[PDB]
RNA sequence: AAUUGAAGAGUUUGAUCAUGGCUCAGAUUGAACGCUGGCGGCAGGCCUAACACAUGCAAGUCGAACGGUAACAGGAAGAAGCUUGCUUCUUUGCUGACGAGUGGCGGACGGGUGAGUAAUGUCUGGGAAACUGCCUGAUGGAGGGGGAUAACUACUGGAAACGGUAGCUAAUACCGCAUAACGUCGCAAGACCAAAGAGGGGGACCUUCGGGCCUCUUGCCAUCGGAUGUGCCCAGAUGGGAUUAGCUAGUAGGUGGGGUAACGGCUCACCUAGGCGACGAUCCCUAGCUGGUCUGAGAGGAUGACCAGCCACACUGGAACUGAGACACGGUCCAGACUCCUACGGGAGGCAGCAGUGGGGAAUAUUGCACAAUGGGCGCAAGCCUGAUGCAGCCAUGCCGCGUGUAUGAAGAAGGCCUUCGGGUUGUAAAGUACUUUCAGCGGGGAGGAAGGGAGUAAAGUUAAUACCUUUGCUCAUUGACGUUACCCGCAGAAGAAGCACCGGCUAACUCCGUGCCAGCAGCCGCGGUAAUACGGAGGGUGCAAGCGUUAAUCGGAAUUACUGGGCGUAAAGCGCACGCAGGCGGUUUGUUAAGUCAGAUGUGAAAUCCCCGGGCUCAACCUGGGAACUGCAUCUGAUACUGGCAA
């Protein structure tokens, strides 16, 4: 199974999640096929907080990739524009 | 992490007024300047080339109240920035928040300005900044909070702001007690007697 | 097309096979001098037409024995 | 060691026994075939080949011989009989 | 916009210039030690014994696969104290559920360590002869039977570990039978090959009135694709030693048989007599490799702790079994060393998972909290498990930030030290006076990491059905280990908060006293044999600063291995002289090629890191968005001056 999932990369008490496409049996912050966006749960209240490449996500779900609950929640957040 | 000692001693080893006790009175009058930085201070040094470079770096740090690892980091940042490394180094020392509070006349010295900055009496852009070395960007408004406004110090400090030369890159205005750092100071806009090529060459050996 | 190499036969005497020296001409990494450098390869030929001292083109295929992953395409320049 | 590894131990023993029996019957049928090819017998070996074909395809489908091996056998043995017949 | 980048000095001499070594000034570190030590943020923390391990956790899950009931809580029925209205006890898996068992899936991931391995490894680029559970797309099938076996019961062996015998039962366990392709074999003709059900709900009909039947969801099987993962091959590159020059008989190749998922001496029989090697084979010493890190102006040199990719190992040596995948860290078997239990017959174990011990060492941490987040396994889901992970504890180990106040203050106080006894210096220093409260302390307020999940609706889809299920909105309670959180406000008062090295030259910073070739110092030069700016103390100063020194190690300086970038008459250095093979280099003109060379394009050069322009933490360290870069390799397209090939 390949999974589009989050991978924790920020500092302590300040996570920055990068949404990647990994073979699901790798580690979380390990090996991935391609990274496809990010998700900062803070970032500030400025402009984005999250961008996420929907074309490549649709490509991988076309291939057979699964999606975790957060990535599904983010696609349900950034629906097409908002 | 800061000096905490006899100040006019530091101003007396350098041979030059480092503005370390600006305060109430005029030119020193009780310093014995030039005469004796210690017991054998009456001796002329016959200073070396390392001694003149070193002594120039110490002049600049002892003016702006910076220690060595922090100064050295300013030299690395001034080196990597595009342009002239001496002028970039003075631009990094002049954007310090305690310095900008001193230039605006809010503190009598840079240590008093550093205590105003330190004791949460200073906002930049409507946010309180507690840090002596905050790097003030151009077109910023740095002011005093409602607490520690109309305290004696700052008033007296603005009283001795008119005795100095009114820096060109500021909007000093003392009515509202707020200032605007408008642009970066040109090298020709500050002090004229520090030799920054000596401290470039000091760190480049 | 296919990727192929050219080289010369260095020895002959084996039962439907041959061995070919390849001359790559590579710059030294430190010194900047272009130096000749060989690559001997055990090469297969059905019915062993090429003899010693030839020049032959050669392509890569599946393994046919130990080392031997190379097979000729065209024997040129056999002149003794 | 104290786990669900005990269950995998006992299951792998049980499946070892089952697979050993089926693997042994498969190998005996193939020995029937190219032990009939040892003598110059065409139709006897064809009868043995027809006797081994469903069991080798079947053990390929059941999952213990991994069908390419299945194919090899029948391929090799077909060659032997048309080396002979 | 993405390379703004290069320092010397001391010491050979009576002096000189050159050569030349030694040494110092810098940056760095998984550091240790000595003295000192306030706070915070972010990181890091057994480098040695791949030594031995007490104890606790680190891999379980599913009853929506199955027989079933060991508990827990209900339900039905019976009997009793009977307060005729509530308790007590009993039979029933009847139900929510569930110990043990069968079965499916996972225990091959995650996590550890660097022993071995110098090339069955790694890096970069090509390739063909492959397998691929879960995930996805398409085409179809999913019919009909059988024999068992756990659990259970009864005996029974054994000290235990663990068994044995006889009966009973189920399944998505196992086995046939039918069915058969765009599947396997075969040139074809033909031959042959599989499967498994379960759950939610329901109008009518049929009920042996249990349920058939309809619908939905999910699962099964076969084939072809896809994605991911893995196996295999080639070329180049990736330590030191020639005081290691010969190595190799399954060895090199061929034919045929076997074997593997797949090519292949992978294996065997036969035939040939090869193969590798001075472009360094073989042997020996060392070593995990890389992205990177440190240093450097650069080219290089050293290194490969954290983080990430690959490999290898799991007490030691070997082997396979199960499985999509292992020759398997918390599996099996054997053997060995050690440790333990024993009734002496035999058994048991494996921290290089996380904590932790003992030992070793100059040296390196808690037997913590939580699954709230992110991820993983199982499950339809709820949820269960997770020493991954998130966090917390200890440690100045590093980086970064802040603090120990601020202004005024000459009687230039006292006291110390020096003094040519005039004074000088400590020194605006302190005290005095006037202000400020960062951080620590005390008391209130209080984000964010929280998205989902659950329970009701409404609509749509499906359908016979306004059920059930799926999706989308809406409403209602909720879900934080950290955590007395970050941060904000108020309180009291400068109140709780400065050391360490050095002062002869290099090298910033000087006098007095004690000692008298002693005591001792020292990186080099060298000081000390009575007025020592070098020893020990004091005053004074200098440099750094919650650090500072010493030691170890690397690069620099070192152009002292010189590719960039050195030399050889006399400083070290021209073979005693020639001939000459391999090697290196090659006059001149024209034509062709285009291998080197150059230009462009494409694929790749993982992400992080370095660099540039921005963004967020009050700033910084830190985190992060986009680019540049990765100087390379391969292929294609061109150019043809130079070099090479070929012809004249």
């Amino acid at each position: 199974m390949v999974t589009i999932r989050l991978a924790r990369h920020g500092a302590k008490k300040r996570p920055f999640y990068q949404v990647v496409v990994a073979d699901s049996r790798n580690a979380r912050n390990g090996r991935f096929i391609e990274r496809v966006g990010f998700f900062n749960p803070i970032a500030s209240e400025k402009e984005e907080g999250t961008r996420l490449d929907l074309d490549r996500i649709a490509h991988w779900v076309g291939q057979g990739a699964t999606i975790s609950d957060r990535v599904a929640a983010l696609i349900k957040e950034v629906n097409k524009a908002a | 992490a800061r000096y905490l000692g006899p100040k006019l001693k530091l101003s007396r080893r350098e041979g030059t007024d480092l503005f370390l006790k600006s305060g109430v009175r005029a030119i020193d009058t009780k310093c014995k300047i030039e005469q004796a930085p210690g017991q054998h201070g009456a001796r002329k040094p016959r200073l070396s080339d390392y001694g003149v470079q070193l002594r120039e770096k110490q002049k600049v740090r002892r003016i702006y109240g910076v220690l060595e690892r922090q100064f050295r980091n300013y030299y690395k940042e001034a080196a990597r920035l595009k342009g002239n490394t001496g002028e970039n180094l003075l631009a990094l020392l002049e954007g310090r928040l305690d310095n900008v509070v001193y230039r605006m006349g809010f503190g009598a010295t840079r240590a008093e300005a550093r205590q105003l900055v330190s004791h949460k009496a200073i906002m930049v852009n409507g946010r309180v900044v507690n840090i002596a070395s905050y790097q003030v960007s151009p077109n910023d408004v740095v002011s005093i909070r409602e607490k520690a406004k109309k305290q004696s110090r700052v008033k007296a400090a603005l009283e001795l702001a008119e005795q100095r030369e009114k820096p060109t890159w500021l909007e000093v205005d003392a009515g509202k007690m707020e200032g605007t750092f408008k642009r970066k100071p040109e090298r020709s806009d500050l002090s004229a007697d520090i030799n920054e090529h000596l401290i470039v060459e000091l760190y480049s050996k | 097309k296919i990727r192929t190499l050219q080289g010369r036969v260095v020895s002959d005497k084996m039962e439907k096979s041959i061995v070919v020296a390849i001359e790559r001409f590579v710059k030294h990494p430190i010194y900047g001098k272009f130096i000749k450098r060989t690559t001997k390869l055990h090469v297969h030929d059905e019915n062993n037409e090429c003899g010693i001292g030839d020049v032959v083109e050669i392509r890569e295929c599946r393994p046919l024995s130990k080392t031997k992953s190379w097979t000729l395409v065209r024997v040129v320049e056999k002149a003794v | 060691n104290i786990k669900s590894a005990k269950k995998r131990a006992i299951q792998s023993e049980k499946a070892r026994k089952h697979n050993a029996s089926r693997r042994s019957m498969m190998r005996t049928f193939i020995k029937k075939v190219y032990a009939a090819i040892e003598a110059g017998d065409k139709a006897a070996a064809q009868k043995a080949f027809n006797e081994m074909q469903p069991i080798v395809d079947r053990q390929a489908a059941k999952g213990l011989i991994h069908k390419n091996k299945a194919a090899r056998h029948k391929a090799n043995l077909t060659a032997q009989i048309n080396k002979l017949a």
